[PDB]
């Protein structure tokens, strides 16, 4: 049975008008929906192409339709009548509007691309035929499987689910198009947990088996799908059985199928199913019902197939009232499909005519030996023209890519449960180039109460627990709580710049601790100030009784410039020790340190001068001497500033904070030398007043002056081993230095009270 | 059309460039003699032989289908379409295709007859794109890829350890392939690629001469990598006899064993080793071809044509154009030779008639003729099961050599087997000579090999250099290495730098030849250290024959125990030595340190005029911080100074890094305090003795602390050497001693 009519250029078709049958057959039974309708799509579009003037208005297209009956090998034995037309009354063939399942599609572009025939398909999506090296003469109005692959994609990024358990199939749908998602799921910073196969050829407890093992990952509630129709029955029966709820995201073998969720209706409520975007044509439903087997001579098949849905016979009068009128009809989801492609191949027929025969609307010369090469590359793959018999409102485009393949136009469904009716289902969405959804139609995947979440990963941490480790995870990170020593300078880990100071709030300025350089409050304050404001009274009224004293046969005899300079030494001494305890700074610790050992050196000297008159016994020159020396002790401690005084203190390491101290934190090294200095003069004074004090003058002055020597040098020698071990800690150092000044001075004065006694008595 | 159509049980497919491509409007022209008519023919003998032959089919009748394909894709395309109409003139089954001499007819070819499970097996096409299986599943033949030769020129070049080349290819789908396949098997081997370039299609002089000039640029890859055809090699070849050069050119099939690449140049391509395809001649072919005439070939219908266009006559309807054909005409050895792929198709017709003969004895056993289910041929079956997997000696070998074995590997190739040749020069006769074969692994003759010039060239990058002096660190690439020098003061790692072992090593001759040097201070026996070392013995003299003068009066110990620390003062010369020790250091400082501070103090008791008991008690305190120093742990073993920075060859460990640095602050400031004292003392003293004693006494305390003042800055500034720390100790040392002994000593040796 060949389908053939009369034209200037013919069309080539390859419908399923026959299922596969088997062995017993050669063909079988005739197909009323994938083989008829859309044979009768095809005719009805090239009888509205001839009757359109602004539609090649002089060319009339012919047809040639032949029967693939479901199978490649026919299909191939089938397309060697549209070769031995064009190679070698046969027909020319100038393309070729045929091929509904993937192998007839790719079987028939593999032998017509030998000889440069165009190839439109209207129901084959595969990833095999997008092959431009394999198929460089094939074109289809459908999108591929691997669109719906992204488009589900997108619904889960828009979702904000991330831990999925998808589910492919066996075989040809769904062993490419879970490759495709899981390579446009990487993209999303989606990964997978769980993935099984699903097969055609499988039990039922493999099914409970594939189920429970979505139960194996807990915090898996979505399941993207690339099941076929008869492959997800069996998953929701077993979901239903064992009570889970695994909310879907199917591809368009669920679709809005009624015969894959029925009888199961529980378990799949909520899912996400998508179905390719299809709208009705006006038209076709009238030239549909309006056939009969006396007036349709072109179709051979009508015969069989009004045979076939009604059952009656021919032979003897057993049918003769029944219409298709009564008969309710549903037009294919693939018929607008079928209408495109035949209207592509028109316009790119149209347009090469325009191109190359610019005289006249009738075929010229030049175009008589129609070329698939040029038609295919520069014709076909450039159509831009308005879907026939579209909606009004509505406003379809028909166009190739690159590839050849259609435009990618999905409908987002979902399962809703109507609280008056029944389970059905309802368009939420649609995906033409970027997704679009009503999120405020959702019942069971709804915002208002909570969508589900799919993540597995949690985010308990804001600024103090994040740590951001995964054993081979990239999707997400686990993060464990670090200690409070480390500090949030990086999002990746805890940054340990230092586990004594605390950061701040943005956990970004790793530095010294921010106090204040602050230690003397109520506890010991007081003290030291108590201890220095009684010294300072001592020696106020030490130098009142010598005032009143200095005028006195028995201060003639002694040296009143030594003991002037020794109650100066002693208040600079005291004033220094009472002054120490304060803020530190550039001018105000090292300066304060450095009278203090001035002060130390001149009190020696003082006491040097005291002893060398007695053990003698010109009087300037010891005072002279005496001013020398602490001028060149006082030069060394400045040139120590100046040049190799630099100070800086604070302990970061072990839980601690910056130490209070500005510049006076170095200055062990710099006393060092002003204690060699004061080391060696008292041992030069001690070893003085050792050889001297042998002559009684001054009413023994010179038991007061080994008073002096036997006392400081003692308290020198016990502070020393005190001082070096409590030069560690800084807080130690500063009230034993303070202690050790106050009772250096308190030894001068209560060696001197026994003069201001006698004076006063 | 024409065709040779032959009834039988089982038919042959055929496809045979009977015709060479033409233009215009004629489709294919003139005959080709070499590649159509006599495959073509040797077909016909081959099946002719396996009718004949009773171990082969015997029942089974061979037939055949021969088409021609006018060396056009196009056409061949559509005269394969009768080889699968007949499975749908009335039609013959087709078992195989024993068809296709050219890439793109083979690949047409075996595109249609896959859909329809056809066997097609090739005898000319070695294209590399025939190998896909997943395109081409039902292709096979009995000749390699253009892929195999790539892989035996890059296994000749690790043979002769030519690493530097330089690859030019041509353009089109055979020179592309092939550098590709050349640039992915090299890399295996440690073979890098140079200015690697490519020729088109222009035929135009001045790009053949521009691609030399580049070759010419690069003078470390002599060797010169050709994967070009035939035209594309004779004009390279002189393109570089103009303006001469010399190189060495490694060659492909392109090339081969061909006289028509050198024609006046056979001076730059001396010395080239080329590839061609190993092919055994066919002797029993000769007389079958040379026995041909066209009064009993009917079978041929295309061998009128060839007759009357290799003959130059006409047999019918002569003009006076063309001389009539004359009688007694025949092929002979005079104009006739055998096309090199004649074994090839022969075997490829033998290797479907072993297939077909091992199904019909698999099938059905005990039988001879064709059986049921056999009159339909499964094309999968065929192939996949009873072709791919032959193992049979190859027909007609003249003498059997064993190593002729038709069989297809898993891809459906024939087995690589190309012949070595090499241009060269003998008594004057420009000729080739096959120097080697590649089977399955290189087997060169070196010894008949004349390379260019008179020596194997060498090709190479960066030479190697010596380890020890440069180090071997690679820029970019393996290829090209630069020697750069490393420090003089580390060994050499394996390949890769050069690193340092620490310091107070240098390096030797061995790898790792660094070593501590046993180099210690310089000994002053007999060396720059005279003047000091006389001081210093008469300095000893003379305090030996005061301690003997002293000593021999009895009251006429005191000053025997300031003789003691200036003999105590003495040895310390004489303890600095190179020898290493970690505790003669520290004794000799201690020592030291105990005799100046003794000898200081001894003055004490002058000044101050029982008190020889505290001045014992206080020399035993100064002695007891000397030993405390041992108790702690700042002794330790002599270290070599970490002079890195400085060019030393080699150090010496000999202050003991931690004995001199603390010992000289210990002393001075003890130096000092008494100093100081005895200075502070002299003053107050109202000469408490004589009067020179007084005055004496005096200058002894003047010169120590002139002396000490002095040696203070020397032993900061010292920078301790061999020579300057022990020179610079042993004056101060001198100097202290002989300002004690000569004040204690005039005045008592003037009275
Ligand atoms: N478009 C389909 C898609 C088809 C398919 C669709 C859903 C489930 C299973 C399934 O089997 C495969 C396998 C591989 C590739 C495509 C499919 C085509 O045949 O190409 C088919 C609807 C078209 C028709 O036959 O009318
Ligand atoms: N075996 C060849 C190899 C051939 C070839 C050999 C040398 C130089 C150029 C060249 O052109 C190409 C290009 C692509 C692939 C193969 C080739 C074939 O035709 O396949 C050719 C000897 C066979 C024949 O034509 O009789
Ligand atoms: C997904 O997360 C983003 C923030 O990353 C948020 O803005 C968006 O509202 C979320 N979508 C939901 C919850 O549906
Ligand atoms: C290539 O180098 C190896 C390495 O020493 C050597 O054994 C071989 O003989 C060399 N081949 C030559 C020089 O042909």
């Amino acid at each position: 049975k060949v389908l053939t009519l009369e034209g200037d250029l013919v069309l080539g078709g390859l419908f399923p008008v026959h299922q596969k049958g088997g062995p017993a057959e050669d063909c079988g039974p005739v197909n009323e929906h994938r083989g008829i309708q859309r044979l009768e799509a095809m005719l009805f579009a090239l009888d509205r192409i001839n009757r359109d003037p602004h539609l090649l208005p002089g060319v009339r297209l012919g047809a040639h339709i032949l029967d693939s009956c479901s199978k490649d090998t026919h299909a191939l034995e089938q397309a060697l009548d549209f070769v031995r037309a064009s190679l070698s009354a046969p027909t020319a063939i100038t393309g070729v509007i045929g091929g509904s399942y993937s192998d007839v599609s790719i079987q028939v572009a593999n032998l017509l691309r030998l000889f440069q025939i165009p190839q439109i398909s209207y129901a084959s999506t595969s990833a095999k035929l997008s092959d431009k090296s394999r198929y460089d003469y094939f074109a289809r109005t459908v999108p591929p499987d691997f669109f719906q692959a992204k488009a589900m994609a997108e619904i889960l990024r828009f979702f904000n689910w991330t831990y999925v358990s998808t589910v492919a199939s066996e075989g040809d749908y769904g062993e490419t198009g879970i490759e495709a998602f899981e390579l446009e799921a990487r993209a999303r910073n989606i990964c997978v947990a769980t993935s099984e196969k699903v097969g055609r050829a499988m039990s039922r407890a493999a099914f409970e088996g594939v189920v429970r093992a979505l139960l194996q990952k807990p915090s898996a509630r979505v399941a993207v799908l690339f099941t076929r129709s008869e492959d997800a029955r069996e998953l929701l029966a077993a979901s239903q059985r064992l009570n889970a709820s695994f909310t879907w995201v199917a591809s368009d073998g669920w679709g809005a199928l009624e015969s894959v969720v029925a009888g199961s209706e529980g378990a799949a409520e909520g899912a996400i199913t998508i179905e390719l975007a299809s709208y009705p044509i006006s038209d076709f439903a009238s030239y549909f019902q309006s056939l009969d087997p006396w007036n349709n001579s072109r179709n051979p098949w009508f015969r069989e197939f009004w045979e076939q849905r009604f059952r009656c016979s021919f032979r003897q009068r057993d049918c003769a009232a029944h219409s298709l009128r009564a008969v309710p009809f549903e037009q294919e989801s693939k018929i607008m499909f079928v209408v495109n492609a035949v209207y592509a191949m028109a316009h790119a027929l149209h347009n090469m005519h325009r191109a190359l025969c610019p005289n006249t609307t009738r075929l010229c010369d030049a175009m008589r030996p129609v070329n698939g090469r040029r038609l295919y590359k520069d014709f076909v793959l450039n159509v831009k023209f308005d879907a026939p018999f579209r909606p009004a409102d509505t406003h379809n485009e028909v166009r190739f890519d690159r590839f050849g393949d259609g435009i990618g136009r999905y409908n987002i469904f979902t399962y809703l449960r109507a609280g008056s009716g029944r389970y059905r289902y309802q368009k939420v969405g649609y995906w033409a180039e970027g997704l679009t959804l009503d999120t405020s139609l959702i019942p069971w995947a709804s915002p208002s109460a909570g969508p589900l979440p799919a993540s597995r990963c949690s985010e308990p941490c804001l600024q103090n627990e994040v740590k951001s480790v995964q054993p081979g995870e990239v999707c997400c990170w686990l993060c464990i709580p670090c200690q409070p020593y480390e500090y949030r300078l990086d999002e990746f880990t805890c940054a340990d710049c230092g586990l004594g100071y605390w950061p701040n709030a943005s956990l970004t300025g790793c530095f010294e601790l921010p106090q204040e350089y602050i230690r003397w409050g109520d506890a010991w304050a007081v003290g030291p100030v108590t201890i220095a404001c009684l010294g300072a009274l001592a020696t106020l009224f030490v130098l009142g009784v010598f005032v009143r004293h200095n005028a006195t046969p028995v201060v003639k005899a002694s040296g009143r410039e030594l003991c002037y300079i020794l109650l100066g030494g002693v208040f600079l001494c005291y004033c220094m020790t009472f002054i120490f305890i304060a803020k530190p700074s550039t001018a105000v610790c090292t300066l304060r340190r450095l009278g203090l050992g001035t002060a130390f050196s001149v009190c020696y000297s003082a006491l040097l001068t005291k002893t060398n008159r007695i053990a003698r016994i010109s009087p300037a020159s010891q005072v002279a001497i005496c001013l020398a020396l602490i001028s060149g002790q006082l030069l060394i401690v400045v040139a120590w500033l100046v040049v190799e005084a630099p100070g800086t203190g604070k302990e970061t390491a072990p839980e601690r904070r910056e130490v209070v101290t500005l510049r006076c934190n170095h200055r062990d090294a710099s006393m060092l030398g002003s204690l060699a200095y004061n080391v060696l003069l008292i041992a030069l004074c001690t070893l003085y007043a050792f050889k001297t004090r042998k002559c009684p003058e001054n009413f023994n002055e010179a038991k007061f002056i080994g008073f002096t020597m036997y006392t400081t040098c003692i308290i020198w020698l016990a502070f020393l081993p005190i001082f070096y071990v409590t030069s560690s800690d800084y807080r130690v150092q500063t009230t034993t230095m303070c202690v050790s000044v106050s009772l250096s001075g308190s030894v001068v004065l209560g060696c001197l009270f026994a003069p201001k006694l006698h004076i006063i008595l | 059309r024409r065709e040779i159509k032959i009834e039988g049980d089982l038919v042959l497919g055929g496809l045979f460039p009977i015709n060479e491509k033409g233009t215009g409007t004629e489709e294919c022209g003139r005959i080709n003699e070499d590649r159509g008519i006599q495959r073509l023919e040797a077909m016909l003998f081959a099946i002719d032989e396996i009718n004949k032959d009773d171990y082969l089919l015997p029942g089974v009748k061979l037939g055949v289908h021969i088409l021609d394909t006018c060396s056009r894709d196009t056409y061949a395309l559509e005269q394969s379409l009768e080889f699968v109409r007949a499975s749908l003139n009335i039609p013959l089954l087709i078992a195989g295709v024993i068809g296709g001499s050219y890439s793109s007819v083979s690949i047409q070819v075996a595109n249609l007859l896959r859909l329809f499970q056809i066997p097609q097996i090739s005898y000319a096409s070695t294209s590399a794109k025939l190998s896909d299986k997943s395109r081409y599943d039902y292709f096979a033949r009995t000749v390699p890829p253009d892929f195999y030769q790539a892989k035996a020129m890059a296994e000749i070049l690790r043979f002769f350890n030519w690493t530097y080349v330089s690859t030019v290819a041509s353009e089109g789908d055979y020179g592309e392939t092939g550098i590709e396949a050349f640039e992915q098997e090299a890399r295996l081997r440690n073979i890098c690629i140079a200015t690697a370039e490519k020729v088109g299609r222009s035929n135009i002089r001045k790009s053949y001469d521009s691609v030399i000039r580049e070759l010419l640029q690069k003078p470390n890859a002599r060797v010169v990598v050709l994967f070009m055809r035939s035209d594309d090699s004779r004009e390279l070849i002189a393109a570089a006899s103009r303006a001469n050069a010399s190189f060495t050119w490694v060659a492909s099939d392109g090339w081969g064993a061909q006289e028509s690449i050198i024609k006046g140049s056979e001076h730059v391509a001396y010395g080239a080793i080329t590839l061609e395809l190993a092919s055994q001649p066919v002797r029993q072919f000769d007389r079958y071809f040379q026995s041909l005439n066209p009064y009993n070939n009917h079978r041929n219908p295309w061998f009128r044509d060839f007759w009357e266009q290799k003959f130059q006559c006409s047999l019918q309807n002569k003009r006076n154009h063309r001389r009539v054909c004359d009688k007694h005409l025949a092929i002979d050895s005079s104009n006739y030779e055998q096309e090199s792929k004649i074994m090839f198709v022969v075997n490829a017709v033998y290797a479907m008639a072993h297939a077909l003969h091992k199904m019909q004895r698999t099938l059905c056993p005990n039988t001879t003729k064709l059986c049921d289910a056999m009159k339909i041929l499964d094309g999968k079956k065929l192939y996949k099961d009873y072709l791919l997997k032959i193992n049979f000696t190859a027909p007609f070998n003249p003498n059997k050599d064993a190593d002729s074995i038709v069989k297809f590997d898993t891809f459906g190739d024939g087995m690589g087997r190309y012949n070595v040749f090499n241009f060269q020069n003998v008594g004057g006769k420009y000729s080739y000579l096959k120097v080697g074969h590649w089977a399955e692994t290189l087997s060169l003759d070196v010894n008949s090999i004349h390379w260019s010039r008179n020596s194997v060239p060498t090709s190479q990058c960066s030479d190697p250099c010596a380890p020890n002096e440069m180090k071997n660190m690679q820029p970019g690439d393996v290829c090209c290495w630069i020697c750069i020098p490393c420090e003089p003061y580390e060994y050499l790692a394996d390949e890769f730098t050069c690193m340092d072992c620490g310091s107070g090593q240098w390096p030797t001759a061995d790898l790792t030849g660094c070593y501590d040097l046993p180099e210690d201070y310089i000994r002053w026996e007999d060396a720059w250290a005279i003047g000091p070392v006389t001081i210093a013995c008469l300095g000893f003299m003379c305090t030996c024959m005061v301690v003997t003068v002293f000593i021999k009066h009895n009251n006429t110990e005191l000053c025997y125990i300031l003789l003691f620390g200036v003999g105590l003062s003495y040895c310390m010369t004489f303890f600095f030595i190179a020898k290493p020790s970690p505790v003669i250091c520290a004794l000799r400082r201690l020592g030291l340190g105990s005799s100046f501070a003794i000898c200081y103090s001894a003055l004490l008791t002058k000044t101050n005029c029982s008190p020889s008991s505290q001045v014992f008690i206080c020399l035993g305190l100064i002695l007891v911080q000397i030993v405390m120093v041992s108790v702690w742990l700042i002794l330790e073993a002599p270290g070599t100074r970490r002079y890195t920075l400085a060019e030393k060859r080699e150090t010496v460990i000999l202050k003991c890094n931690v004995k001199d640095s603390s010992m000289l602050i210990s002393l001075t400031y003890d130096v000092i305090l008494v100093i100081l004292c005895t200075v502070y003392a002299f003053k107050t003293r109202k000469c408490p003795e004589n009067f020179n004693e007084a005055k004496f006494i005096g200058f002894t305390m003047y010169t120590t602390c002139i002396i000490w003042l002095a040696f203070l800055p020397i032993f900061y500034v010292t920078s301790s050497d061999y020579r300057v720390q022990t020179t610079t100790m042993c004056i101060s040392v001198s100097l202290s001693g002989f300002v004690v002994l000569g004040c204690l000593f005039a005045p008592k040796v003037h009275i």
